[PDB]
């Protein structure tokens, strides 16, 4: 005979975040042996070591924002690759970093995050310190004998901070010419050395402005093909395709499998969902305003001739209206509006 | 009642603004008059910040190089560096006014037109 | 085979027919070291 | 004195000591020869004012009035 | 001329709106911070009037009961109950305003949307 008021608040943000800011971290100690994800600061387990410590602290703080997931699992040194690959099946990550990374330990990782993308489709970078591998998904930082605030680094350390440290970069700005204020004692390079390793594909810290900064924020990928253009040299054009791609993947697994079937109206409506996501990028900066989204048109030409369907004697638009079974094709254009690190003007 | 005294030239060592390097004639650095110093005397402000170098005035310096490195985007940083350059060239008396005219984007090189008015 | 979502993610390079190649240079010309063509492409690069 | 004694100072005095065929100006490159010898004669002015306050025998530091008293 | 000073984080136990009963982790009511006390707040306020419990001051509690039990039409008392969830809800300094946007008819159950408006 009770009715009673029940009322459940609800919360709309108009910005969506899916598979970024992500920091996997993996340690080798004999202690803890097991995963800790970290969202609160100063959250320190006392098992972990100094070290470790030290390497937790240099991914804690960033140029612009503090990272906002920082995952970190523990495992034995002996067969860590394999559990470490495992788990990060197991969880999502968006950067990837280990202090004591042997050459064929970043082998086997690269080759790993290179099958996932290539097989797999999940977008995942990681940062290593001296790989010359064929892949712009990976990171290669070869900038040797770095000291930070008067204390001998690693590499590996180093690599990590710099990771944790993109993971606090906004998309709007860009990494090239971020000034660290930590780093006091450098050996001392020349401008043309500089040039030449940067022009090699890899990434290093410069004293300019009055402070020390890295050159450049390319990829660690030196051979980019003719397809790839300039931009693919860029880890900021990459990384806002990969957050595309995980985004339209994502809302796809969770809508249109299963849940949805195979129709022109459900066609429209695929499409007009698709031109709404592009329309929250444009929004940001990250993309140009203008896209289209378009039925493959030519996909369904080679679906009928799959089929076998003579195409004369019915209208172009018939084979749009034509059933594909059970299947969609896509046409999409699209342009990065990632602006300008370097400038160059006239006078008169 | 007096009418304005001329700004005398303005005379000073000389160089080719692409080599970057002092040039020498016979040994006399070359000689700049009439539209010779200015161009030597923007070409200094504009290639390095104040704020770098203690030894310079606070009134020297521009801040061209933060946009430097993707700070912003495009869009508005065209105008802020069209004030920018006005701010760092009209502080010098010989120079009267600045104009910007444009900016050309295309990859990552941007390529702007200035325009500089001048007494002699 | 299993029907499972397969999305493709290409790159739009614009793609012109070309013709026959123009402007090629055949220098040909004796020596007596390191016999054999040296394809020159890049620019100011003399091979010892 | 030392007080007056400063890099700007200097710098005028320093420019007025020199007159040449060139026009003196701001930013000209023999105006920064000069400026940076200036703020290290600057730097020595300090030097021979804090010169004045060691050698007294009042305000003395624990060397000096250990020498003093050996 | 010195601004407003921000309200501190409200702090208190936790439970689950559906359960009605509290819940402990560990022995440790569970933590509310930022928009998790306003929601047992207006929970509290909302779901107890005040009338029928002498120890809670004047001031709390709300008169939506009283529409409770068919006393009037829907057509007014839509507005009416309107009127008593703001008078309810913005009696706590956190909350800025409440907006009601309309009332479903069915049977004899009435759904209702309600908004809230808070300052983290």
């Amino acid at each position: 005979p009770s009715i009673n008021i029940s009322f459940k608040e609800l919360a709309t943000t108009v910005k969506e975040r899916s598979a970024r800011g992500i920091i996997a971290m993996v340690l080798k100690d004999a202690k803890a042996l097991g995963l800790n994800e970290i969202h609160e600061k100063e959250d320190i387990p006392v098992d972990l070591s100094a070290e470790n410590k030290e390497y937790i602290n240099l991914a804690l703080m960033g140029n612009v924002n503090t990272p906002n997931k920082l995952l970190v699992y523990v495992i034995e040194g002996e067969a860590d690759i394999q559990t470490a690959l495992d788990f990060l099946e197991t969880k999502e990550f968006n950067y990837l970093c280990m202090p004591k990374a042997v050459e064929a330990d970043k082998t086997a990782i690269k080759n790993w995050i290179i099958k996932l993308r290539d097989i797999d489709k999940v977008k995942v970078k990681a940062v290593l310190g001296k790989v010359v591998g064929n892949h712009e998904g990976i990171i290669n930082f070869t900038t040797e004998d770095v000291l930070v605030g008067e204390k001998k680094y690693s590499v590996d350390e180093f690599t990590s901070r710099v990771a944790g440290l993109i993971a606090g970069t906004p998309l709007s700005q860009s990494v090239t010419y971020t000034k660290l204020s930590d780093v006091v004692d450098i050996p001392k390079m020349t401008k043309v050395d500089a040039e030449s390793r940067v022009n090699k594909g890899e990434l290093i810290l410069i004293k300019e402005a009055g402070a020390i900064r890295i050159a450049r924020g390319v990829n660690s990928l030196t051979e980019l093909t003719a397809e790839k253009g300039e931009m693919f040299q860029k880890i900021k054009i990459v990384d806002t395709l990969d957050i595309i791609h995980s985004d339209i993947r994502k809302v796809i697994i969770d809508d249109y499998i299963g849940k949805v079937t195979n129709s022109y109206d459900n066609k429209c409506l695929l499409i007009v969902a698709i031109k709404s996501y592009l329309e929250e990028l444009e929004k940001s900066a990250l993309i140009e305003s203008d896209s289209t989204v378009e039925i493959d048109f030519e996909a369904q030409k080679s679906y009928l001739k799959s089929k076998g369907v003579d195409l004369s004697y019915m209208t172009l638009q018939e084979i749009k209206e034509a059933n594909t079974g059970s299947k969609v094709f896509l046409k999409a254009k699209i342009k990065v509006l990632d602006a300008m690190e370097d400038i160059d003007l006239s006078i008169e | 009642l007096p009418k304005t005294e001329e700004l005398p030239i303005f005379r000073e060592v000389a160089w080719d603004f692409e080599k970057d390097e002092p040039i020498l004639e016979k040994g006399d650095f070359k000689i700049i008059e009439k539209k010779e110093a200015l161009k030597v005397w923007i070409y200094k402000c504009i290639k390095t910040n104040r704020y770098e170098h203690e030894i310079y005035s606070l009134e020297y310096g521009t801040e061209l190089s933060e946009l430097i490195g993707q700070k912003y985007t495009k869009g508005l940083t065209e105008s802020e560096a069209s004030r920018f350059i006005k701010e760092a060239l009209l502080i010098n008396p010989y120079i009267l006014e600045v104009n910007v005219k444009s900016a050309n984007f295309n990859r990552d090189i941007l390529s702007a037109n200035v325009k500089v008015s001048t007494i002699y | 085979g299993l029907p499972s979502i397969n999305i493709s993610f290409k790159e739009l390079a614009t793609t012109v027919k070309e013709r026959s190649a123009r402007g090629i240079i055949a220098m040909v010309l004796k020596d007596a070291k390191a016999l054999g063509l040296n394809e020159i492409h890049e620019k100011e690069d003399i091979p010892v | 004195m030392y007080s007056d004694q400063t890099y700007e100072v200097i710098k005028n005095r320093t420019l007025e000591n020199i007159n040449l065929d060139i026009y003196k100006g701001e930013g000209s490159f023999l105006n920064n020869m000069v400026s940076g010898n200036n703020l290290e004669l600057s730097k020595i002015y300090l030097e021979l004012s804090k010169m004045h306050k060691m050698a007294f025998i009042q305000d003395t530091y624990n060397q000096f009035l250990d020498k003093r008293v050996n």
